[PDB]
């Protein structure tokens, strides 16, 4: 017959397109068309200075914007041999648990939750749901006044510099951004309960290779030297190369990856997976209640998890601006000097792990390689979306698209970070 | 009720971002009629008539190409949103041609999707107004959105960023520390974001139009604290990287 | 003029808008209509009044302002006349404005021409393009006081025959005009192929029917054409004490803050909302840069 093709794919971030080709053993093939189109992220920041470098690297796309620029400040500063203080530290985690929380209230509330209320788009779900949206935007409020804070702005922040930050806001600022945090975690308890209602489709159950950081000190976190696996094995950061393939399908500007010869699985529900223990709080309350619908087996999962890690991070930036407050007055900014060397950073994003490669000769970049959490999720993506569709064969074309689509959606997918 | 487009070419979504995270979008949309906008809506049509298209991200794929000229035919006011609208964005920086780009990031293998190297929408079409930023400051939008609600059309700016800088009693870093701000060769509207967090403006917004974007001047005063022709050349086309203007102007301050 | 609490409002705020209606609009040429307007308030439209040559603030609600002559004479009280051409944003707005519709004025601004102390003199006018409208104030005001002023002159010209400002006015009024000692002159100086008259002001100027010691000259247009203008009326005989001009500079506010209307230089330094737009012979000879 003709495939079932859907051009463009709506509420998910970037221009993609999947590719159901049917046959007579139910389908047949399932192709992930990315058609967004390629930047060359790793190829024009060769040979050009790295604090301007850096700068642009951000640009790579909104929804984790500030994941690339403190992955690629990590980069930096392993390469020139440059260790931050503990307190700027910790304000930079705190940037990052913004940038957590806007990507995924935003994922959650204007992504896959109108497919899953009826609705085709979230402006037009203003009435009947106005208290969801209500939370909605009050959660992306928070986690967007605290990159406003802490950065220059909530996309593509310009205050994060080599070494710390250009300016630092007052202490009174900072009290306050706790006090709203702590207005926002009983929004992150309705927002767990409200997508813990939902459903796990069943026809996608399977056994899944999650790939997860391993934190740095004792808490769940996102900075990390070693990546854990579901397979129980371990490797570090800088050694992902040797572990981890990219090659190049000829139906993608995207780079698939493979685990032991595997597609795997990255993102809030491998975090979930891999370092649960190391959760504290209502967090852990609420995953051991909930550890029955985690079960590291469904893609659909993955919202949950996001939910889970909201009520997580809340706390969690709570803690880090305590520890901050404690050491104030602050310094803005330390003074790097830029030698030569090798940095690979392996921050864990809102949608899996980032890995940021720099290499640095005479205060420029000579190697940059980027591995994005969509790069690594997309063949994962493909085969969940053969299962889905087999589940579905020979049904309603609406019904098969709009089911294929929530499969996609489940994986937060960021188009703009699969090509970077 | 005014019909609104808004498209994506090779974008980070960055502007559709900034536009759907404002509160006051709430307001547009009993003003207004949303026709395609892929990211909040699914059932939007890509040819349709629209009365207002916003355009967002670079040329850099043929379908692109054919798709921004579909939209030059579909829509009665054409907008380029962003950076990468306007000027190429920061994927025009390097001057590299595509295959060398194309070796060094995937090596020899094929997609079978033809891509090419970035260029602003204005290269293709007629861009009636256009919309400065990376991402552009939600009071762009609102000023753009509610002039063309009104009947009106947006004034562009021809005044730097060190207008705002001085507005805001904002230290000046070039003053200071001599550095490599490009404040005053750049379009103003963010308020000084940059300079107001100790750090040096990169030209985000654009360099001012009109031939009064002074290059030569700020060269000089660059050269005088200490840089290379090719340092200073490489900032300013960081998100300039289309202006014929500069290397012009620096090579005749170097030569 | 200096009307209390009306120019300024009970606020004290000298940018506060009144409310006013316009009643007709009417076609003068393509780019170029003719308003008719009225205060809603009827004291305010009662006691308006204003002086020939002086200019208004138009402010278009959520567009802007911009300064408009008003072209209708003082003393028909109630009603004021705008001509206006669309030149870009403001006037792209202004021009969609049907009858019945509310549009924000406060003035008057600037002084006029003196015709107080042009009592018992000649009268030559010289519009060019669109400086006809200040200088139809002016002649209105003068045909309504004609027992004032002796012969006057009327001269208008544009660059084709199809922009003649008030040409089917002008031409019905020529007919006892010409009997009412009133000479109107109407030229083209692109246009080869018009049946009227062709060439400059300065070619007509020694066809006027006025005193050359006793006539008082009011020039309104472009500023290149007033040094021709200039040399002409010299040579002729009109006296240079006599002569006024009006010039155009970027105005914002109209009563002299935002410092857009700059002319002169460091020895003569003066703004037109508050020093013009009228402008004396000599302050156009001693100080460069006034023209052009
Ligand atoms: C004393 C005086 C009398 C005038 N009388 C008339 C008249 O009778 N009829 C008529 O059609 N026009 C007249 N003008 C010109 C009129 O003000 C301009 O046409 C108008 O301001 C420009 O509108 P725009 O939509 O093109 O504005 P834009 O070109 O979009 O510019 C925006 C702003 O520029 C300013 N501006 C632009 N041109 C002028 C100008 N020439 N003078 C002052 N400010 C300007 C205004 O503040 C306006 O809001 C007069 C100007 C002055 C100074
Ligand atoms: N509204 C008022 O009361 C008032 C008062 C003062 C000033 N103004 C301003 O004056 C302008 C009015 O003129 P415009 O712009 O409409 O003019 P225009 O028609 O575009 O050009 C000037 C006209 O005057 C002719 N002309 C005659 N003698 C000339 C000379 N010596 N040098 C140059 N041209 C001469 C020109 O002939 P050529 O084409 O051969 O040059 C042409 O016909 C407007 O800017 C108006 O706002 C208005
Ligand atoms: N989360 C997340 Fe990104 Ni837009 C991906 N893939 C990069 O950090
Ligand atoms: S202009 Fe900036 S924010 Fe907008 S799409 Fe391009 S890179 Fe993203
Ligand atoms: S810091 Fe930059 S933008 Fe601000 S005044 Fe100085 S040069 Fe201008
Ligand atoms: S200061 Fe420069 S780089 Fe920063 S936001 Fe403004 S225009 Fe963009
Ligand atoms: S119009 Fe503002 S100073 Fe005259
Ligand atoms: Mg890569």
């Amino acid at each position: 017959y003709l495939p079932i093709t859907i051009d463009h794919i709506a509420r998910v971030e970037g221009k993609g397109g999947v590719e159901i080709i049917i046959g007579d053993d139910g389908v047949k093939e399932v192709k992930l068309n990315i058609i967004e189109g390629p930047r060359f992220f790793e190829a024009i920041t060769i040979g050009k200075k790295l604090e301007e470098a850096l700068a642009i690297y951000p640009r790579i796309c909104s929804f984790c914007s500030a994941a690339h620029k403190l992955t690629a400040l990590e980069a930096a500063e392993k390469a020139v041999g440059f260790v931050p203080r503990e307190e700027i530290q910790a304000l930079r985690e705190v940037l990052y648990i913004g940038d957590m929380i806007e990507s995924h209230a935003l994922h959650l509330y204007l992504l896959v939750l109108p497919d899953y209320r009826g609705y085709s788009s979230p402006l037009k779900m203003v009435n009947e749901y106005k208290r969801e949206i209500e939370i909605a935007l009050k959660l992306k409020n928070l986690g967007t006044w605290m990159m406003d804070i802490l950065g220059s702005r909530a996309i593509h922040q310009e205050n994060a510099v080599l070494g710390g930050f250009g300016k630092l806001p007052e202490k009174s600022v900072l009290e306050k951004m706790k006090a709203e945090l702590r207005e926002a975690l009983p929004l992150a308890e309705y927002t767990f309960e409200l997508f813990a209602k939902l459903e796990q489709y069943s026809e996608v159950e399977g056994p899944i290779t999650h790939l997860a950081v391993k934190p740095r000190g004792d808490a769940y976190g996102i900075y990390g030297d070693y990546i854990k696996a579901s397979d129980g094995e371990e490797f570090p950061s800088e050694k992902y190369r040797d572990y981890i393939k990219e090659f190049v399908v000829e139906h993608s500007f995207a780079k698939h990856s493979h685990y032991k010869g595997r597609p795997f699985m990255v993102g809030a529900i491998s975090r979930v997976i891999n370092n649960a223990d190391l959760l504290y709080g209502k967090a852990k309350e609420l995953y051991e209640a909930n550890k029955d619908l985690l079960k590291g087996t469904n893609p659909f999962a993955n919202n949950l998890a996001q939910a889970l890690e909201i009520v997580y991070f809340i706390e969690r930036a709570i803690d880090l601006l305590d520890e901050a407050l404690a050491k104030w007055p602050i310094k803005p900014r330390d003074e790097v000097e830029i030698k030569d060397g090798f940095g690979v950073s392996t921050t864990e994003a809102p949608r899996g792990i980032l890995v940021y490669a720099l290499k640095v000769e005479n205060g420029r970049v000579s190697y940059a390689d980027i591995i994005t959490p969509t790069a690594f999720n997309l063949a994962m993506m493909e085969e969940h979306v053969r299962m889905m569709a087999e589940k579905h064969y020979n049904d309603d074309p609406e019904r098969l698209k709009i089911l294929a689509e929530m499969v996609v959606r489940a994986y937060d997918p960021c188009i703009s970070c699969s090509v970077h | 009720k005014v019909r609104i487009g808004f498209y994506a070419l090779t974008s980070c979504y960055g502007c559709q971002l900034q536009l759907a995270m404002m509160d006051e979008l709430l307001q547009l949309i009993p003003n207004a009629e949303i026709v395609c906008w892929f990211m909040i809506d699914r059932d939007s049509i890509e040819d349709e008539k629209v009365d207002i298209a916003f355009i967002e991200g670079s040329v850099s794929t043929e379908e692109e190409v054919e798709l921004v000229k579909k939209i030059r035919e579909n829509a009665k006011i054409v907008v380029a949103v962003g950076a990468c609208a306007v000027q190429g964005g920061v994927q025009s920086w390097s001057e590299k041609p595509l295959e060398e780009l194309w070796k060094k990031v995937y090596g020899d293998a094929k997609v079978k999707f033809q891509p090419k190297k970035a260029e602003p929408v204005s290269k293709y079409i007629k861009v009636d107004y256009n919309i400065y930023g990376c991402p552009p400051e939600k009071k762009d939008f609102l000023y753009a959105l509610g002039t063309f609600l009104i009947g009106s059309w947006p004034e562009d700016i021809d005044y730097p960023v060190c207008l705002e800088c001085r507005l805001n009693g904002h230290p000046c870093i070039l003053l200071e520390k001599g550095e490599p701000c490009l404040g005053p060769v750049t379009r103003a509207g963010c308020n000084a974001r940059c300079p107001g967090f100790g750090v040096a403006c990169i030209g985000c917004r654009g360099a001012i139009g009109y031939d009064v974007a002074w290059f030569d001047s700020l060269a000089k005063v660059f050269k005088e604290k200490g840089m290379t022709k090719e340092e200073i050349i490489e900032r300013m086309k960081m998100f300039n990287g289309h202006d014929e203007r500069v290397e012009k102007m620096v090579e005749k301050i170097f030569s | 003029m200096m009307l209390p609490k009306e120019i300024m409002m009970p606020n004290d705020n000298p940018y506060a808008l009144h409310r006013v209606k316009v009643l007709k609009v009417y076609s003068l040429t393509e780019t170029e209509k003719l308003f008719l307007f009225r205060f809603e308030d009827p004291e305010l439209a009662e006691k308006w009044t204003f002086k020939p040559g002086q200019f208004v603030q138009l402010t278009i609600p959520g567009v802007g302002e911009v300064p408009i002559s008003i072209c209708s004479s003082p003393m028909r009280k109630g009603f004021f006349e705008l001509c206006i051409r669309k030149a870009g944003r403001v006037t792209t707005v202004v021009h969609r404005l049907k009858p019945g519709d509310t549009v924000l004025v406060r003035g008057p601004y600037g002084n006029g021409f003196p015709v107080d102390e042009w009592e018992g003199m000649d009268l030559l006018l010289i519009a060019a393009g669109l400086g006809t409208a200040p200088l139809r104030s002016v002649f209105l005001y003068a045909m309504d006081n004609r027992w004032k002023y002796g012969n006057i002159t009327f001269i208008n010209t544009a660059r084709y025959g199809k922009d003649l400002l008030f040409y089917k006015e002008l031409e019905a009024m020529k007919d006892l005009a010409e009997a009412e000692n009133v000479k109107i002159i109407q030229s083209v100086t692109r246009d080869p192929n018009w049946p009227g008259l062709k060439g400059r002001p300065q070619q007509f100027i020694v066809e006027a029917n006025t005193n050359p010691k006793n006539t008082a000259v009011a020039i309104c247009g472009p500023p290149r054409m007033y040094k021709s203008v200039f040399e002409a009326l010299i040579n002729y005989g009109y006296r240079p004490e006599n002569i006024f001009v009006t010039l155009e500079r970027r105005m914002k506010c109209g009563i002299g803050k935002c410092g857009h209307c700059n002319v002169g230089t460091s020895t003569s330094w003066k703004y037109i909302c508050k020093d013009g737009p009228v402008f004396t012979y000599f302050d156009i000879v001693s100080t460069p840069g006034l023209l052009d």
